[PDB]
């Protein structure tokens, strides 16, 4: 389902815009072994893509992001991770470049996301 | 604090369910043998790499007497037989006239192949791995598979043949030891070879023989086997002597041992195997005869009672050459007398069995269930409203 | 219970039934629980009773849910309570000679 | 997708903890018939697992639990169903044992969940 | 997954009721080429149905309807599209008839749904 492979090389900002455009158009409606061995392999590839997708969509519940592609947080940027501005990173970098810039902080961030999710859930239940 | 009802999805909870299993076998499909011909179109290839998951602290009740897999196995076997070993004459009473069916009577090669049963998508089979489990109750070692091992669809009476062996000890699997209207179906932890042969090239006819066979049983194995069996019977009946006898009467298929090889249907007189009385774990039933062979007199018949419901059938006369059967005794479909009027002794008889019993002794290890992932439990959360 | 009386060497048809016409296993037993007659699949079997040489059954009716015990050449000693074990239920008939 | 089969025999409490641990690790990134007959059967099994999953995820909308694995309610425990405490059932029982304890009340509970969902939806629309 | 094909010919109102009934019952628990060529084609058909479904469930996020089958809006009916009453259209028409009645306004409506979604998202972020 990774139709975003063709977005490689575009900037993070550009990739976001491209998806919005596509979303509107899609939503608006605008010799036998050579066949059967591969038939199975292609189905295996597609079934797996679906399974990984569903798995991740539920795993993300741990950060309060279940069922979403994009989810917003309650954890601020610490600026130790990176001190660039939003426009600098969204307009002058691709996703891969961005990931490399901060690939040594991902576990820190993941941990923070889990923690703030737990505290938020706790706060609601205490209030109720 | 209100134990709010919470719904949880993905709960590993299951129930017994009825579905139809499919068969698989390692069919060859080119020797024009009955089982390979049938399997060619009836079954799929076996699974070359099945997986098994061992569950942890899981206890499951396995009731072998109510296992519906038995009925499904029964139906497939009848179809195999009706599609193969066609009698010359088949008589079916109908209520009460008699319907007679006549068919061509070719002889066919007939040698059982193991058949596996497999769960359809969405289902799984639980297996009981407890070597000491006698059935009808909690199995404390449960694993899950798609397919069972292969089982050879052997049709026989008194002594069941070519089945599986117990891991360590002989196991009594009676539904009720004390009912007297049910079988014992004891399986062995050791197979005992029985070799049955025709006196090839002995052609003699009666007038106003040919139909003969002889079965040789090692006496040593028989003696060891019975000593072990009586020890278990003694545990169930601690103040009594164990005595064995022959049948009290009934159809020939029960009175004598019945089996078949190729198109030949054999009847063997098992009297020599069951006239003992063990009490002090000793009988001297065999005088240390030093013969080392208990031999049975057997006959080959053309008119037999069908095992497939009530009816009678006739098959063409015997093959002119040599016929041999080589089988593993893997259990005994023993029964027991009433006992009400007995004093210090229990009597056992080998006569007995039908096909459902033969399959129960093989299918007791497997159950088919399905998971119902949606469950409910109370907890401490509340939904914001 | 049902009570049936015969005389000397005549014959009696004692019966058991089922609502399920599937030739479901049944047995006949005497009052001392000694097996007399019963069904094992398609085959008829007998127990070690005094009746093995007298007892029979209408095999053709087994798939009709009818599982009779027919005793020929009655002996005065055969007077007893006969028990039907069919499926789970039991039924009784007393036989007098 | 029933990766919870291996949880059988664990307690309900233990099963919950195990999933949380796994979720963190996964999310954080820490002879021909014998091949083709079974190839099809395995794909059928996996496609079906996905279809049942998606079906249930939408069926649960009737109780206001659409898209969720765990959903909390507005229906209290009646204690007629069972009078054990939360710790007793979550710590000393497996899911199967629990289900057996209350398997004759499931339709009652299911009915209540439907009803409270309807009333809640009604209340919001009346307020709006 | 289009189990609603059998609903064709029923009214829109009837179709809704039928689904609710089914949802309760389901949720409550109440010669070789001829086999392998088609085996692959049936799996392809089912895998595709899943993929289109998941795609649409995420595409609908653009109108704030992600993950839903039915989603309610903040855009009123303009009555130029159609001036019939709710009961008239829900009780005396099938879905196909309804679609034909307004099939020349769908792009207008789709546009409005996108726009109101954008403004709503903006308003929340401005408030925060
Ligand atoms: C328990 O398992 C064992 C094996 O694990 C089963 O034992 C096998 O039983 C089959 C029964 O036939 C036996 O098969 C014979 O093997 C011979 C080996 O060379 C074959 O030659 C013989 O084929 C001939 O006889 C068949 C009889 O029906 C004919 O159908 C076939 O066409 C052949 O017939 C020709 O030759 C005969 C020779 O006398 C001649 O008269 C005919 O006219 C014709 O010319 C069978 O294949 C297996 O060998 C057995 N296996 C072993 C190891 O002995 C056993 O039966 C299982 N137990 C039970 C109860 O099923
Ligand atoms: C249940 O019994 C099985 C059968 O013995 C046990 O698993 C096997 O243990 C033997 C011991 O040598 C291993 O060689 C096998 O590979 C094991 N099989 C599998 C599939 O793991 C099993 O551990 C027992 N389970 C319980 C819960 O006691
Ligand atoms: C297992 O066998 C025993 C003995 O045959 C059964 O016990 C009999 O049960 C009936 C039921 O009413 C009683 O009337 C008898 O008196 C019992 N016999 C004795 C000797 O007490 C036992 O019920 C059988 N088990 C099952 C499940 O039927
Ligand atoms: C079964 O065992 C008996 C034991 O007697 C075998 O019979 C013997 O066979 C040998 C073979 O040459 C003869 O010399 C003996 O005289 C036979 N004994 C008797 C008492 O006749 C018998 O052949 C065995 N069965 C098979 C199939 O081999
Ligand atoms: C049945 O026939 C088989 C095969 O001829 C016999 O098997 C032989 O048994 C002896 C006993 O020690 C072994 O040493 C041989 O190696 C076995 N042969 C083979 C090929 O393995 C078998 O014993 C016979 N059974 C009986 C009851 O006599
Ligand atoms: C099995 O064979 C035995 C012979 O070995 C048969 O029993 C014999 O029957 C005659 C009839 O009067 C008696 O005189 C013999 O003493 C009996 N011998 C034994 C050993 O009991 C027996 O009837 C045969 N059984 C079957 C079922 O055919
Ligand atoms: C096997 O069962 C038969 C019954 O069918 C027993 O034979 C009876 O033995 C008693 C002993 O006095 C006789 O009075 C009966 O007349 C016998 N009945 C028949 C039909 O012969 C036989 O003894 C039992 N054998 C074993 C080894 O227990
Ligand atoms: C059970 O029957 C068998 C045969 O029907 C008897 O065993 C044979 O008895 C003869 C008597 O001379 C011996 O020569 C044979 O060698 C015996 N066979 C074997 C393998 O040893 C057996 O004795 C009877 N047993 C009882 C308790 O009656
Ligand atoms: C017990 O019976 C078996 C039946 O096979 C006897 O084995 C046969 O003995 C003869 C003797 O010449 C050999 O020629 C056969 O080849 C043997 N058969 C097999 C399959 O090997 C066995 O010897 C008998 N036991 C005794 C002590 O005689
Ligand atoms: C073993 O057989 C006896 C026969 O009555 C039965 O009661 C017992 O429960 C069986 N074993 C198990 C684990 O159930
Ligand atoms: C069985 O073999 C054992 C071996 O020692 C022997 O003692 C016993 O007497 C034999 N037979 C019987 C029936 O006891
Ligand atoms: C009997 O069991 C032994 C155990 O290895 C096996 O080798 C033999 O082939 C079996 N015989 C039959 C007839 O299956």
């Amino acid at each position: 389902i990774l139709g975003f492979l063709g977005a490689a090389g575009s900037t993070m900002g550009a990739a976001s815009m491209a998806l919005t455009v596509q979303a509107r158009l899609l939503l608006s409606g605008i010799h036998m072994l050579q066949l059967t061995v591969w038939g199975i392999k292609q189905l295996q590839a597609r079934v797996l893509a679906v399974e990984r997708y569903l798995r991740d969509q539920q795993l993300l519940g741990i950060w309060g992001c279940s069922g979403k592609i994009i989810c917003c947080t309650n954890v601020p940027w610490n600026d130790s991770w990176s001190n660039k501005t939003i426009n600098e990173i969204w307009d002058n970098m691709t996703w891969m470049q961005w990931e490399k810039e901060i690939d040594n902080y991902t576990q820190h961030i993941y941990t923070l996301l889990e923690v703030s999710q737990i505290q938020q859930e706790k706060n609601e239940q205490e209030l109720l | 604090a209100k134990k709010w009802v919470t719904v949880y999805y993905g709960v590993p909870v299951w129930k017994e369910a009825t579905t139809t299993l499919f068969c698989a076998s390692d069919a060859k499909a080119y020797d024009t043998e009955v089982h390979n011909v049938w399997a060619t179109h009836a079954c799929v290839p076996t699974d070359p790499n099945p997986q098994e998951i061992v569950l942890g602290n899981v206890t499951e009740n396995f009731n072998m007497w109510k296992n519906n897999m038995v009925e499904q196995m029964h139906e497939d076997i009848i179809s195999l037989w009706d599609q193969s070993l066609k009698p010359c004459v088949k008589l079916t009473p109908l209520c009460c006239n008699t319907s007679v069916i006549t068919q061509a009577c070719p002889k066919v090669s007939f040698e059982p192949i193991p058949i596996h049963y497999c769960a359809p998508a969405g289902f799984a089979i639980l297996k009981c791995n407890s070597k000491t489990f006698n059935g009808s109750g909690p199995c404390t070692n449960v694993s899950t598979v798609q397919c069972t091992h292969g089982i050879r669809p052997v049709v026989s009476t008194q002594l069941l043949l070519n089945g599986s062996l117990a891991e360590e000890e002989i196991v009594i699997r009676s539904e009720n030891i004390t009912d007297n209207a049910k079988t014992i179906i004891v399986q062995l932890n050791e197979a005992v070879e029985i070799n049955c042969t025709r006196p090839n090239n002995n052609t003699r006819k009666s007038i106003h023989n040919i139909r003969q066979a002889h079965c040789n049983i090692s006496k040593a194995r028989w003696n060891e086997t019975l000593g072990q069996i009586v020890a278990k019977l003694e545990e169930q009946f601690p103040n009594k002597t164990i005595i064995f006898n022959h049948s009290s009467g009934g159809d020939p298929e029960i009175v004598t041992h019945s089996f078949n090889c190729g198109g030949e249907f054999f009847y063997c007189n098992t009297t020599p195997l069951f006239n003992s009385t063990w009490n002090n774990t000793r009988t001297d039933d065999y005088p240390t005869g030093g013969e080392q062979n208990i031999t049975l007199q057997c006959r080959i018949k053309q008119i037999i009672n069908m095992w497939q419901g009530v009816g009678k059938a006739m098959y063409a006369p015997p093959i002119r050459g040599q016929i041999r059967c080589s089988s593993n005794i893997t259990g005994l479909l023993l029964t027991r007398d009433g006992g009400r009027d007995q004093n210090g002794t229990e009597t056992f008889r080998p006569g007995g069995g039908n096909m459902r019993d033969n399959w129960r002794s093989e299918l007791y290890k497997y159950k088919v269930v399905k998971i119902e992932p949606l469950g409910i439990a109370p907890t401490a959360c509340k939904r914001r409203v | 219970k049902k009570v049936v009386l015969g005389k000397k060497g005549d014959t009696v048809e004692l019966t058991c039934t089922a609502s399920q016409k599937k030739s479901i296993q049944f047995h006949w037993k005497n009052s001392n629980q000694i097996k007399i007659l019963g069904n094992q699949g398609s085959f008829l079997t007998k127990g070690p009773s005094k009746l093995n040489d007298r007892a029979d059954s209408r095999r053709s009716l087994w798939d009709q849910g009818n599982f009779p015990l027919i005793i020929k050449n009655l002996k005065i000693e055969d007077s007893d309570t006969y028990i039907c074990e069919v499926e789970d239920q039991k039924e009784e008939v007393q036989l007098l000679v």
